[PDB]
Formats: C-alpha cells, structure tokens, sequence
RNA sequence: UUAAGUUAUUAAGGGCGCACGGUGGAUGCCUUGGCACUAGAAGCCGAUGAAGGACGUUACUAACGACGAUAUGCUUUGGG
RNA sequence: ACCGAUAGUGAACCAGUACCGUGAGGGAAAGGUGAAAAGCACCCCGGAAGGGGAGUGAAAUAGAACCUGAAACCGUGUGCU
RNA sequence: GACAAUGGUAGGAGAGCGUUCUAAGGGCGUUGAAGCAUGAUCGUAAGGACAUGUGGAGCGCUUAGAAGUGAGAAUGCCGGUGUGAGUAGCGAAAGACGGGUGAGAAUCCCGUCCACCGAUUGACUAAGGUUUCCAGAGGAAGGCUCGUCCGCUCUGGGUUAGU
RNA sequence: CGCGAGCUGGGUUCAGAACGUCGUGAGACAGUUCGGUCCCUAUCCGUCGUGGGCGUAGGAAAUUUGAGAGGAGCUGUCCUU
RNA sequence: AUGAUGAGGUUAAUAGGUUCGAGGUGGAAGCAUGGUGACAUGUGGAGCUGACGAAUACUAAUCGAUCGAAGACUUAAU
C-alpha cells in the first residue's frame, strides 16, 4: 500500500525544488527526514512538511508501520506562474516569472 | 589575517565591539569567520588582564569599548574593570586557550556557518 | 553576445549533469536527539 | 532632469474642464463627441 | 602458471520507444449577446428649466439599475 | 443555407470600463460546477495554505481557476541502446 | 488482346478528396453522440474506416445545393511555452551584540555600543498628492532577499477657528 | 592593404562656422580651416587553464619507459696568434 | 577562483593561544630629577610588534559515515 501527499502552488520554483528532492527519493522514510533537516536550501522546510504529511496519512488512514517505510516517488510538477514585470532602463520592462510548484512525495513499504 | 569583507577601520571597529560583548555576556553567537578572528583578539586581551599592571590597563583600553555591566546587587563595573577583575582571576593558571568555538548549522537568510564562541 | 542557435533539450541536460547537490554530514548525536550535522553542536531536538 | 507635466490644479481646470469647453463652440463639439461615445467623465 | 589473442561487463549522463503526471487553454458541444433584415408605428425635446449629469435615497451598502428630500418610492383607477 | 466567445457590436462578463495621454483622443482582456448546492459534517498532518480519509452526487482527475482539456513545455518511471 | 505514351518551373486543361451549412431521403445515439488519445487497418493521392480508452450530448450516410472551404512561412496578428540560465542583476552608504517575539528571525521589537548627516539626511511651509494619517488585526499578493514587520491587506478611528 | 564583439578615433561622408574659388541664387568644391556621442552579460566552434565520469580483464599505492608534442636556437666587442 | 594539490586530524604539534626568539620601530607608561616654563635626563636598546622561528596540548582538529577487489574466454608452451 502507498500513501501520498501533495503541496499545490508552492511559490518555490520547480527547478529549485527538484535539487533537494533528488536527494531523498528511493531512501527510507527515517533518513529522508534527516536529509531535509540538514540541507540549507529554501525548499528543505517545505518538502519536509510534505513528507511529514504523507507519513501521517500512512499511519492514520492506511495503518501502515511508519518505522519501515520508503520514499517511492518524489517529484515536483509545474504550477501556474505569476507573471510580474520589471523596469530596467529607458522605459523598457522585462518579464519576471514567479514560478510555482506542485510538490508530491509518496511513501510505501513495498508490499501489496 | 582575514579581512571579513570590510575596510581597515570597519573591521577594526567590528572586532573590538565583538570582543567587548564576549567579555560582557561571556558567550556570543556570531559567524564562523568573525569568531576565528575575534578569537585572537580577546585571548590577547585576557593576556593583558593576567598582567594587571597600569601599563597594560592602558593597553586593554586601546581595544575595549566603554560598556558598563549591570552586575548583581545593582553594582556597575565597566568592561575594563571586569576584564582585570573576573576573567583575569579565572585563568591565572591556564597558559592559553581562554576561548572555544562550537560550530552550528547554517542560518536561514544565508548559508552562514553559525558559531557560538564561549569563554573558557 | 547572443546565442546563434537555441540549445536543445539534450544539450541543456548534458550541461546540468554536474548541477547537483550533495548529501550532508548526518552523524548521530549519541547523548540524545536526531542526526546532527558532522562537527557541529546541536541547537534543537538534540543534546550536542 | 525636469519632465513635462508639472501639475497645477488651477491651470488644468481652466484650460480644460467644463466652463472652458462651454465658452467656445468648438469646445461644445468636444463635449458632444464625448457624450456620444458614452464617455463617463466629460472635460 | 606464463605467454599470445579475442570479447565483455560501466551509464556519470544521453538517445529511442512505452507508461504515468503537470502546465496550458486548442477542439467539440452550448448561449445570455450580437448581425442583417421584413412588416407596422413613430421620428425633435427645451425658460412650465431640456438632453445630459452630479450628489443622494434600502436595516446592514461598495457598484449598477431604480427613484429624488413624499427618495430602493406616494396616491388613484383597472388587471392580477 | 447570420455569428458562435481570437467569431459576432469595442463591449455575451457591474465597456467606451480597467488602462494610456497635459489635452483632444486612443482604447482592452475577461462566457460554461452539477439535474439540483445537495458547495465536502467529522478525522488526520500542518502556523496557515495545502493535502489524506470520510461524506454528497450518476460522476469530485464535476471541488468553485470547477464541461470537455489538444500541442509546445516541464517531469517521474522504465524496455533496447 | 495487342501497341504506344507517362521528368518538369511560369502557365493551360482535366478529375478528385476533405471542411461548415441547407434540402429531401434513410439513419445512428446514456446499452454513451461529437470531440480527444492510442493502435501493427484500407484506398494511387488528398483521405477513409475499425477497435479500445477518455468523454457525457448530439452526429453520421445518400443525392443535390450553397460557401467566411483547406496554411509553414508574410521581421504576419493574438495566445501560451521554452532557449539563453540558475546566468546578469538585486539601485551610492557600517554596523555589532544581548534580550524579546513567535510555525519560523542576518532583517520585527527593546537595549547597549559603534558609525553617518548636521547652511542639513535637521526643523517648518508652499505646490502637488489624496487618507498613504492613527489604533488594533493579518502575511496570500506587493517589498528586487527574508519577514512575526510595512506607505501592503482587514477592521475601527482621526482633521473643530469672529482673530 | 592580418588583427576595433582586442584598444584608440588623429585622418575621413554628419549636422555648426570661416576663407579661397564657383554659382543670379539656394548652394557647391573633394580646396582649406576650427569643432564634433566608438553599442554588446560569449550560445557554438576555436584557444588558455582546470575538474568529474569511464576505459585500460583483480583491486590498490609508488616509481618510471617515451610513441609523440612543445620550447629553445641571436650576436657584438676586446686580447693573443 | 572553484574544486583539485600538499601539510595534519589526539598514538596529534595542524592552526590559534601561551612562552621564548628573529627582524622592525627607536627609548614606552609610570616615577624621579633638573628647568619658571615649553621640555630635558634617569629609571631602561625601553616598551611595542601582522604574516617569520622554536617550544608548549591551553583551545579546536569529536563521535562517526560512505566507497572499495574476488580476478572472462581462446590457443600455445610449461
């Protein structure tokens, strides 16, 4: 059985969040918490909050053993962007993309 | 020596205000490079305190800022009087050291290595 | 000054193969708490 | 550097604005043309 | 064993194929709104203060309609 | 044997309106939950957002950005390389 | 059944395929229409089917009409979306520490120290701006970072003249 | 007539002005004279350095062979004979 | 530049501190004496000294964690 959580429209950009999200996938659920507490990226308190949420949906909703779970899927999709402008020089604006992310981690124990 | 990202006078003023506050509170939280450099400042300033003569009283006041400690029972000693009176009595047998640096995690706004420098 | 050609999806992904990030220290705190960063004193949720 | 349009509440109301448009026939033409577009603010 | 000779296993990454997502609003269907007309009226008011407005008026009120201090309406005759 | 929302009036939407100009003047973009709001009581994570259940409904990847959701683009897996 | 022909640009001629609508006829659809997606199907071509998903109401076929009828190019127009690239930048400048606040503090508050302006970065007062002013409350968006703060948002207040 | 996305801009085809000359003139000369804004964050190739990956049929540590490639390579004067 | 390279990581002299130097500056402060004074002289090559040298575990190089071989066939001599 699998347990998932998502975080939709997180204001961290998708390229910046997929760095730290590559560090934790495939790894067991206990040590993935320890990686997300020690990397000093901006995304590390956000994926950790989502990994807490999917380990909680495992214990509560599906009654899994949260001690032995492994992070199967850990991906971040693109969300809707906020298109901002920026005045540079000589009356000439340039677009700034405030990108958002849908962060999704799923967790399981590998059994059916 | 390290330049700490500042001018010759901005570094000098930063480094003796950071050495005074490590006499007031005896353990302060700074960054790692600013604690590597105030380490040699305050240890050279406890060396002047273990002497205790008038000639090195004048030399410890080259460095120390004019900060007044509110001690217990509402008594007030300066940071110059607290250097030759309390720290100088603690380390009168020890031949060095006088500080330690305990590393901590990065800050939130930076990846600045936080550090507690203590007075041992 | 300007790129004469666009970079492809293949050439872009070959460039950023060293655009990675490392796993940190991760040593246990033997007194109490969770994993601390190596050679660091803990602040929260640990006894280092 | 000093730009154009240094504002003035008296001159703006006196070279534009209603009692000036109404004083000449060609300024009642600009009022009739803005009533015909449905323009919310005249003058 | 020593020679001599041959052929792998590697995928940091990439390619193709497949699968599953996300973004995005094409396409399909829909219509309050328009478009072109036909027939029948009618066309232009105002110093008795017009057209236009501005401020107001609901228990709570921003806007838009509605109506002006008798203000989110009044009277009366008929429908209902 | 007119238009179907980049069309058809600029305007199907609190349009000559946001907005632009000192001024005349210029001038947009923006329709679709379901039959019915029955619009998710409660539980869990979280500061909150968000989620995971439960529940409504014929359908909830119909959850209010809400009919279908195409490509560009972004991903995660892989079989052969 | 023989025989002959069949490279081709401007250009001429011929025969077609699809598209939307109309007419008549004949039909198909919640036992799931159109779309959409996939497939190893058929036709000489433009094309046509079928199957299976998705989809939740329309649409084929035959014959004949009508045309806003077919796009890859116009430094086309309008939308999205990349590339450059995690690159340039982050708008003159000195802060440091302690305490506090909180989900969270290099930035918020308080304190001390230091530094800067000081014929002014100090006071008034016009123009001009309109409520930004003041209290609580909040942290989506705005602030070139952060944010517990704000000229931001929410709620409630605030301007009194015979001279 | 190597080299300005390496540099200067004195020379010259810019707008000003003046002389000579020519033209009725506005102007002109290719005659002078004074003055006259030099944009670019390097994508690819190429170059100068520097890492990572893998291979080199066990894995390591250390010393080396040199297939090759590159650098160097100039010359005066004086004294003896 | 980064990373690489090198010296070290407690059985440790790696860096800092401390102690002693080297070199540098040129006679500290305080006190005494003299001068009405400004100042001189003595105390005293004095004090001070960033990167240099030596000594010293005083402080910090913690506990840990990760990666890493099992030796293919073929034929020929042996």
């Amino acid at each position: 059985m699998e347990a998932k959580a998502v975080a939709r429209t997180i204001r961290i950009a998708p390229r910046k969040v997929r760095l730290v999200l590559d560090l934790i996938r495939g790894k067991n659920a206990a040590e993935a918490i320890a990686i997300l507490k020690l990397t000093n990226k901006a995304s590390s308190p956000v994926i950790e909050k989502v990994l807490m949420s999917a380990l909680a949906n495992a214990e509560h909703n599906y009654d899994m053993n949260t001690d032995e779970l492994v992070v199967k899927e850990a991906y971040a999709n693109e969300g809707p962007t906020l298109k901002r402008f920026r005045p540079r020089a000589q009356g000439r604006a340039s677009a700034i993309n405030k990108r958002t992310s849908h962060i999704t981690i799923v967790v399981s124990d590998g059994k059916e | 020596y390290r330049k700490l990202g500042r001018t010759s006078d901005q570094r000098k003023a930063m480094l003796r205000d950071l050495a005074t506050s490590l006499i007031i509170s005896e353990r302060i939280e700074t960054t790692e490079a600013r604690a590597k450099e105030v380490r040699s400042v305050v240890e050279k300033l406890i060396t002047l305190g273990k002497k205790g003569d008038l000639a090195s009283r004048r030399n410890a006041a080259k460095t120390l800022r004019n900060v007044e400690i509110l001690n217990e029972d509402e008594t007030t000693q300066t940071a110059l009087q607290k250097l030759f009176g309390e720290i100088a009595e603690r380390y009168t047998e020890r031949q060095g050291g006088y500080t330690r640096i305990l590393k901590q995690g990065p800050r939130r706004g930076d990846g600045a290595e936080s550090v507690i420098i203590e007075l041992v | 000054a300007v790129p004469k050609r666009r970079t492809s999806k293949t050439r872009k992904n070959k460039r950023r193969t060293h655009f990675k990030i490392s796993v940190p220290g991760m040593t246990e705190c033997p007194n109490c708490g969770e994993y601390k960063l190596s050679h660091r004193v803990c602040k929260n949720c640990g006894s280092y | 550097v000093k730009r154009t349009y240094q504002p003035n509440k008296r001159k703006h109301s006196k070279v534009h604005g209603f009692r000036k448009r109404m004083s000449t026939k060609n300024g009642r033409k600009v009022l009739a043309r803005r009533r015909r577009k449905g323009r919310k603010v005249l003058s």
